[PDB]
């Protein structure tokens, strides 16, 4: 039967080299004797040519292969919500298995151009850095970016936590990573009860490459999911960098002609068939969305490197993090300079507008003299104003890891240095003024808190009343 | 006619005929069998090699995931046609002219083979007419000649689409004639964006009185190789009708041609050839050419194409973007480093040419000012690394005048935009060549040495900068 | 099994078996005959790939010269076991597991395949315990986890191999439990010295009443490609045993695992594949990566691996020694400029990380000062290509405080070594946290602003500074 059964010619590197199998389709899945499963990419003259998913050392030449005649189908359901899934969609936390209903394609279409709207629903981070000068959206494409031990799991960490429930579902994609890494996460999503509602596709270093490529495209899928059934996702690919890698290997291992850095003809189609799967999808189709927070690494702050620079043109906006910048206080460290927001302000309630956009002129004034102050010998202070408010904001932006702020702390925190009260104050403080001035509010007038929310603006009394609170608080400094 | 797929390696067909059967070279296929139970013909590919032992090669305008050996292909017996004339503006379309604007059939009169020879060199044109922008660098430092093609190039976000827009904004909107959109190979979002704002500006059938002044094409990112190598053929074959059948004056919008080259770098190797400088294609200038000369002006019509281009890493040595200058009257080159200022649009007014850069088709006020601009503009350059270390103290009253003027020249060409009204935060300011001309002129004059710096940043005219 | 040689080009062997024979993938082989006059059977090789026409290819751990064609090659029937447990300390391994130390065989209890799964997901940590190491640069700016796996970069000869001495003095010699050093290519003499050293320190048997408690394995320069790809196995098959079966908490000690990858791009292009990015094997990921994550940390036990990586030519971005980084806790990158300048251990303050460099695992005093440093150490490195031209005339009295305090934290960041006595030519000392913690603590805070640079270059503690 050389219709729907083969046998195998050479099992090399991970890659399998079928023959016969007429039938076979182009990303069909076929079994081995083994029972080794393997997708199907070269359908050539005479033989298949199949990349196995897992140790193909199982594998013997002679031994045959039936076609599964199905194309790589991954379960998906509500079931999952804090099970740390595998590659196919098998626990790997060992809770048993996952009460599956229906089942979607790993691979398929994105949202064309009539089943989208813009972004203007917000997406609160829990970083003051970020949801005020970084405005992200639900179905917007944000990147975050940076070099080695970069704060950029971190942003991604608080990110999730930082949602309420009942309002986005998370899915975490690690590729590459380790999986004690993934573990040190894993944990402390649960004790804080975020993984009431966050899925955990990882595909360890040690995983075969055939699976690292398909990690963020099953975490796509699942997300997928509560899309189109008009919920919201928000997707943190940790390092596409690494699924980029993983590409380059299928390629040169199935003998295809390679280019720049080695990376194969496709390199661009791996993230824009991805990162496009993202998206606000209009009213008719549920109003359902996804937002995709990638990672991507770093050399040397190259930004211009090649896989850098191709997912930086596919998505809406950054939040470049700086190496140099850390140390510095910048804990996190945002390189707000660079960092941008395609999608605009729209991303953004009026409360956060009223003075995020104010901190947006603020911060961008201060980057123009910034290195003047170390050299300031004599400047006026039109200028002086600007060099003693600058360093003020920062250390508000400077947020202890672990820790998201509510819109209300964050709206309200940033009025502080804003309009003129953390000023004549002392840098080298400023930080624990907030965390004190943070937990007043929060204890002695949750009052006013629920005030801001619930209008979710300021109104003319609630900032005078802010103004007696702050005023006569910095007064206990 | 009727061949069976060989080979199907990624977007790449191997399809196989008889002896006698052998579709021509460039003439579409279309194969018949694919996704998840159910049988659609959306599988259509362009053949392009003769690979010999009755076989031909060619790559497919859509995914062939779902595909198989021995599935019957046939020859149409011609190439792609997409649908053109007046039945199109208004609408969305697809590589292969299918409405994907979900509004109904497209009601054609003829088709149009995308597979066009250019004008014969009679049929060519030497008129030179200007085309006032409102961006106080393009008008005064590399003006756009009518049927000319615009070069606007830039780096991974850089402003280019922007751009693209208030030209569509200043210039589109109230063009007296058609225009056309192509969309090669970027996001999806740029997509909707210009939809719905064209929709709200009236460009579109707010109600189908038609009376619509744009026409549509859209292969975004997801879309495989073969397609976005080739939408721009499409918004192209369409624009290839108004401007010698309805001998109108169109308009050609492309965003982004560059990804019309590097999805065409992915069939080249795919296909069989050997690489070129930087991994491109062999064919890298046939292929950017051929379709760079009918997007042009001859005497039946005409076609002004602002065209814009990615380039690869903020190098312009990169074989693909380079390529595309020789087919430009002009051209736009944004920095990334400018842009890391605040000066928007982040055009370096040193690297961005015109033509019509002549007094013979201007005048010498927008010529000499030009010229002064940028020769203080080279003279601050070439004084940066001497003052960014050996200071000012011993520069001369003569030079340190050269400094200040620059500065207030390097923010004068800063304006914001009606479409950036979220990246700037002011309001945004058309400012044509007259008002443009004069500012700057009375900058050079040292007529305005006592205004500070911040005074011509973010303003529309020099009175706007003096207030 | 029985099959055939058949090919022999280099280090790499196409034996040729029936069609029923069919080594196993990673399986490894053994041939008969070889050197000059005498038959051993040193040769083994590794199954790697089933090139089908009922062939196999492979990779011998030994020298392939004097073989032929036709010789008979035997299919083990498993992967290559390396005897294992507590009969391998004091003594020196092969690839093979040979005792190369001339001690007598070596009387395991069982042998252990080089080739084991990772543990799974359900059997790792999360705890986070300090390793204070002895250096004025670890400890404070990028500690060690462990059961964390540290990286030691840099590139020729920088100080890695000294650097994985003191540690094996500063915490080996002393480390309540096992320990084992992987000879991963590198010099003979740095197994010699590494040798009578740990001899006359009584870490190896000083008779034989077996109180040692660490295992060598060997594999030099010298030995083939085939050899230290897979030494680094072996060094890991004995750890991978201690941490789990007598549930120890051991040590891994690997000198270069670099030289682990290298001799992994010499047998790629040499089996039949297509090289990747500079050169190196389009496994360069599938290969470091399953062999990092069995040097690991599990509930049964322990592993903490100081490990030293090769960078190619000083350049990071080289994927070879990039690629390691995601496997690593914490990171210490010695720079060659600033080993030009007599500073050692040569460790750039600012490049050089650690997870545990956080408040919630080590202490504010020691967060603080740890990034109170570090500022500085940004603030004079963006004022050096200012000042060293700008000069300093005009620094502010606020900035020309930050230059001598950096400079005296740069210097105060530079200890001899107990091993190095020979490169620095002062005694050595050992300076733990809390020491270094507020040594530096009374430099930030300008309490010896009086104190000239030279004062704390090569000292052991503030008041060793101070002297």
């Amino acid at each position: 039967k050389v219709v729907n059964t083969g046998t195998v010619l050479q099992v090399g590197d991970g890659i399998a080299r079928i023959h016969g199998l007429d039938e076979v389709m182009a990303g069909e899945l076929v079994e081995f004797e083994e029972g080794t499963i393997g997708i199907a990419l070269n359908l050539e003259s005479n033989n298949v040519g199949v990349v196995l998913m897992g140790d193909g050392l199982m594998i013997q030449e002679g031994s045959s292969v039936k076609a599964t005649g199905r194309i790589a189908q991954i379960p998906v359901s509500e079931a999952y919500l804090g099970r740390v899934i595998n590659a196919l969609a098998k626990p790997i936390d060992g809770r048993g298995e996952i009460t599956a209903s229906e089942s979607r394609l790993i691979e398929s279409p994105a949202p064309g151009i009539m089943s989208r709207r813009s972004v203007y629903e917000p997406l609160q981070t829990g970083l003051i850095a970020i949801d005020a000068m970084i405005p992200v959206g639900r179905g917007q494409r944000e990147l975050i970016i940076g070099d080695r031990q970069t704060g950029k799991t971190a942003v991604a960490t608080d990110t999730i936590l930082n949602q309420q429930g009942q309002n986005v579902i998370c899915v975490y994609v690690a590729i590459g990573q380790k999986a004690s890494s993934v573990a040190q996460v894993v944990t402390n999503f649960q004790e804080r009860g975020a993984m009431e509602y966050t899925i955990v596709v990882a595909e360890t270093a040690d995983s075969p490459a055939t699976l690292q490529y398909l990690a963020p495209y099953t975490g796509a899928a699942l997300a997928e999911y509560f899309m189109y059934r008009e919920r919201h996702t928000l997707i943190i690919y940790d390092d596409l960098s690494k699924q980029a890698q993983a590409y380059r290997q299928m390629s040169l291992l199935l003998r295809r002609p390679p280019g720049r850095e080695a990376y194969p003809g496709d390199v661009f189609y791996l993230h824009s068939r991805l990162l496009e799967r993202a998206a606000k999808l209009s009213s008719l189709l549920g109003e359902g969305s996804m937002t995709a927070l990638p990672i991507v690494e770093t050399q040397a702050g190259d930004v211009s490197a090649y896989i850098p620079t191709n997912v930086i043109s596919i998505t809406d906006g950054q939040i470049f993090l700086s190496a140099d910048l850390f140390n510095a206080g910048i804990r996190p460290a945002i390189n707000v300079g660079i960092s941008v927001s395609r999608v605009g302000s729209a991303a953004q309630i009026k409360a956060m507008k009223k003075v995020a956009g104010k901190l947006k002129l603020e911060l961008a004034q201060f980057a123009e003299l910034e290195a003047f102050a170390q050299f300031a010998s004599d400047l006026d202070k039109a200028t002086q104003n600007q060099l003693a408010r600058g360093q003020r904001l920062r250390e508000l932006l400077k947020q202890p890891q672990s820790a998201p702020l509510t819109v209300e702390e964050q709206v309200m925190t940033i009025y502080t240095g804003t309009n003129g009260y953390l000023d004549s104050l002392e840098l080298d403080q400023v930080r624990k003024y907030l965390v004190e001035l943070r937990t007043y509010v929060k204890t002695n007038k949750p009052e006013f808190q629920e005030i801001i929310s619930s209008t979710k603006t300021f109104t003319e009394e609630a900032e005078a009343l802010l103004k007696e609170a702050i005023q006569e608080q910095m007064e206990r400094f | 006619n009727l061949g069976r797929i060989a080979q199907i390696i990624g977007p790449v067909l191997n399809v196989a005929f008889p002896p006698g059967k052998m579709p021509n070279i460039y003439n579409a296929l279309i194969v018949k069998g694919r996704d998840t139970a159910g049988q659609p013909m959306n599988v259509t590919c362009e053949v392009q090699q003769l690979l010999g032992n009755n076989r031909v090669r060619a790559v497919a305008m859509s995914a062939t995931d779902g595909l198989t050996r021995g599935m019957e292909v046939i020859d149409t017996g011609a190439p792609l046609s997409v649908p053109v004339g007046g039945p199109t503006l208004g609408r969305i379309f697809n590589v292969l002219g299918e409405p994907v604007d979900n509004l109904r059939p497209v009601d054609t009169r003829t088709t149009s083979p995308i597979h066009r020879s250019a004008p014969a060199f009679t049929q060519l044109d030497t008129k030179l007419s200007i085309f006032e922008t409102g961006i106080k660098v393009v008008n005064l430092l590399a003006p756009y000649r009518r049927g000319g093609k615009i070069g606007l190039f830039g780096g991974a976000g850089v402003g280019k689409t922007v751009l693209i827009m208030e030209l569509i904004n200043n210039i589109a909107k109230a063009h007296g004639g058609v225009s056309v959109f192509g969309g090669v190979g970027e996001r999806t979002r740029e997509g909707n964006d210009l939809y719905m704002e064209m929709k709200e500006s009236g460009v579109i059938n707010e109600q189908n009185i038609a009376e619509s002044k744009v026409a549509l094409v859209y292969g975004q990112m997801n879309e495989p190789p073969g397609a976005r190598m080739r939408v721009g053929l499409t918004a192209l074959t369409m624009a290839e009708y108004f401007r010698d059948v309805n001998e109108q004056d169109v308009l050609l919008f492309i965003d982004n041609i560059f990804r019309f080259v590097q999805a065409g770098s992915e069939v080249s190797a795919l296909l069989g050839r050997m690489p070129s400088a930087v991994g491109y294609q062999p064919t890298l200038s046939t292929e950017m050419g051929s379709l760079q000369e009918r997007i042009t002006s001859t005497k039946e019509g005409s076609i002004t194409s602002i065209q814009a281009v990615y380039v690869p890493a903020d190098d312009l040595t990169d074989p693909a973007p380079a390529t595309t200058f020789a087919h430009l009257d002009a051209t736009t080159v944004l920095s990334r480093g400018l842009a890391a200022k605040g000066i928007y649009p982040a055009v370096d007014p040193l690297d961005s040419t015109s033509t019509m850069l002549q007094p013979r088709i201007v005048g010498e006020e927008h010529y000499e000012i030009a010229q002064r601009v940028k020769e203080t503009l080279q003279r601050y350059k070439e004084l940066q690394d001497i003052i960014a270390i050996l200071g000012l103290d011993e520069l001369s009253e003569e030079d340190r005048l050269t400094v200040a003027r620059a500065r207030k020249i390097e923010r004068f060409l800063s304006q914001p935009f009606f479409v950036a009204e979220v990246f700037t935060g002011s309001p945004g300011k058309y400012v044509g060549l007259a008002e443009t001309i004069r500012g700057f002129q009375l900058i050079l004059s040292g007529e305005l040495d006592s205004l500070p710096e911040q005074a011509f940043y973010l303003v529309g005219n020099i009175d706007e900068a003096t207030a």
